[PDB]
């Protein structure tokens, strides 16, 4: 993914102060609920009805967790994104059957939940950058549908 | 909005399509599946091969849901509320996937009604599959 | 369709936000214009460097436009219909920008409210944007 | 694009007997009509007020038949659409100011078109085919955006 090591060490700078057993929950917590069409995924989660059933449901926070640790992984291979998530791309689209259109919608959120955590330390120039690499991370995951 | 103008060309383009409206369906999902694949993980469970059944089923019941909103045309929410549910509350497809169905439409029935699809028709037949997305994805929250 | 329970959390955010909306609103355009530079092929007139007085003066406007919007939120395609009329037959700006700068006003809205951006009140705000979209979008053809 | 061979054949084929002058004007007019905001760049162009104006005005139709001549060059070029196109991608951009999610618009309009010409000969997997093409010529105009 065209990077400039601004945009790079921007990206890697911020992501150190990331608290990945939070974050992969909030971020996942919050696509169910803003979203709520893609609960069609996680029914064997159980109760999913309200804000709070959600955001402090323990398989979900588990499984953001799960998420943002495959996340981190990209972030340590900008460069080859596509070969990095090949393995998870297969699952998603041929076990799972999860629209690729749900990754750009997780990406989103992902943003909000950082400009959530960082405030003002969340600049635009950062979000830029961080935009450019969800879109890489969701391209990535999508590239082995068929 | 759909104008009188708009109205008259999708009723007359339907009329057309005529018996044929089970076939125009069945061919929409197939352009679909092919040009879109994305759009076949939410058919995990049906034979997508060429011409089977399932999606030949499938196609007959898309096309009787729009040929019930092109009769109802000045009435599509209720006409189409329990779809709408059903949509929003079980099937619950991405909203962006109706684009591309609405797009094969247009290509399936460019393809057969040559003298009909004029540019006046085209658009109208666009805005109304758009009215119709918008009905079906109301209720999504 | 915005519910009792969205235009409370609506009323409640927006309100929080005060004055410092058109500041709120300049940071937005900002967050979009180096995020997603397509958008920028809208405004070729403008300076768009950080800081820009054009840029500020325009985030308050948006942001007035949006304080309307939530005064009047039980009459909003009334309250903006003279704004819908803009962009239909001059500004003609493709709808799929709207998502980006409602995308870019939330996030900036979560750098700022920390306390109020909650799951439900941006569930609430981002039923809010797409509906104050669909509206400026509404006269479009 | 990833272009497979019988699917570069496929486009090659039914391209070999497009009507260029036809076509083109005809994908541009629809365009004009089908979506009317796109009417703001061209507003030289004359009366566009109906649909019978805009498929008869003569700049519309010459203008239709020169986009689908620098159409045409992809296709001899359908190994590195970005080197062809980038001098078009950076024209559209820096002096013509066109949002390039227009692009996507005037490939799915000349897919109409084609499927309105050839008929029955427009199958699926051509439609698949031609679909690719669109998508990676909206690509390449895309590129030079900044
Ligand atoms: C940043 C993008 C994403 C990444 C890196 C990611 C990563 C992962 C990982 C590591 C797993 C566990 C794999 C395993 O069980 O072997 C997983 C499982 C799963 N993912 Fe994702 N995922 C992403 C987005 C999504 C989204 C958007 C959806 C659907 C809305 C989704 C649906 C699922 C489902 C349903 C499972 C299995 C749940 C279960 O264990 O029952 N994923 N994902
Ligand atoms: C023009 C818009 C559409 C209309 C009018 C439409 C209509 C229908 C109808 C009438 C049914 C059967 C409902 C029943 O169970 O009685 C159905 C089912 C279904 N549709 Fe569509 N549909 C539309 C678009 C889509 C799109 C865009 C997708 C996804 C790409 C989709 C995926 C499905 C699925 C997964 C089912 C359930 C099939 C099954 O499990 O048997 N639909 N649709
Ligand atoms: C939240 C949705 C939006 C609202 C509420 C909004 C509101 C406004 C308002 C109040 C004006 C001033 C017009 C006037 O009265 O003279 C304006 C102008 C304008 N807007 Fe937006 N806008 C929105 C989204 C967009 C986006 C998505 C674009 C394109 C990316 C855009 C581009 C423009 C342009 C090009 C102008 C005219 C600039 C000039 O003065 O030359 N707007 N908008
Ligand atoms: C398939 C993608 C497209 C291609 C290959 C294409 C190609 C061209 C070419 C060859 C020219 C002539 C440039 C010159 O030598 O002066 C041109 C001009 C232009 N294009 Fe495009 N075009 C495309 C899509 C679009 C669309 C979608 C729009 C806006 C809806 C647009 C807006 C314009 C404008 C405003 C001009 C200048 C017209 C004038 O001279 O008055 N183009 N394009």
């Amino acid at each position: 993914v065209h990077l400039t090591p601004e945009e790079k060490s921007a990206v890697t700078a911020l992501w150190g102060k990331v608290n990945v057993d939070e974050v992969g929950g909030e971020a996942l917590g919050r696509l169910l609920v803003v979203y709520p069409w893609t609960q069609r995924f996680f029914e064997s989660f159980g109760d999913l009805s309200t804000p709070d059933a959600v955001m402090g449901n323990p398989k979900v926070k588990a499984h953001g967790k799960k998420v943002l640790g495959a996340f981190s992984d990209g972030l340590a291979h900008l460069d080859n994104l596509k070969g990095t998530f090949a393995t998870l791309s297969e699952l998603h689209c041929d076990k799972l059957h999860v629209d690729p259109e749900n990754f750009r919608l997780l990406g989103n959120v992902l943003v909000c939940v950082l400009a959530h955590h960082f405030g003002k330390e969340f600049t635009p120039p950062v979000q830029a950058a961080y935009q450019k690499v969800v879109a890489g991370v969701a391209n990535a995951l999508a590239h082995k549908y068929h | 909005v759909l104008s009188p103008a708009d109205k008259t060309n999708v009723k007359a383009a339907w009329g057309k399509v005529g018996a044929h409206a089970g076939e125009y369906g069945a061919e929409a999902l197939e352009r679909m599946f092919l040009s879109f694949p994305t759009t076949k993980t939410y058919f995990p469970h049906f034979d997508l091969s060429h011409g089977s059944a399932q999606v030949k089923g499938h196609g007959k019941k898309v096309a009787d849901a729009l040929t019930n909103a092109v009769a109802h045309v000045d009435d599509m929410p209720n006409a189409l509320s329990a779809l709408s549910d059903l949509h929003a509350h079980k099937l619950r497809v991405d909203p962006v996937n109706f684009k591309l169905l609405s797009h094969c439409l247009l290509v399936t029935l460019a393809a057969h009604l040559p003298a009909e699809f004029t540019p006046a028709v085209h658009a109208s037949l666009d805005k109304f599959l758009a009215s119709v997305s918008t009905v079906l994805t109301s209720k999504y929250r």
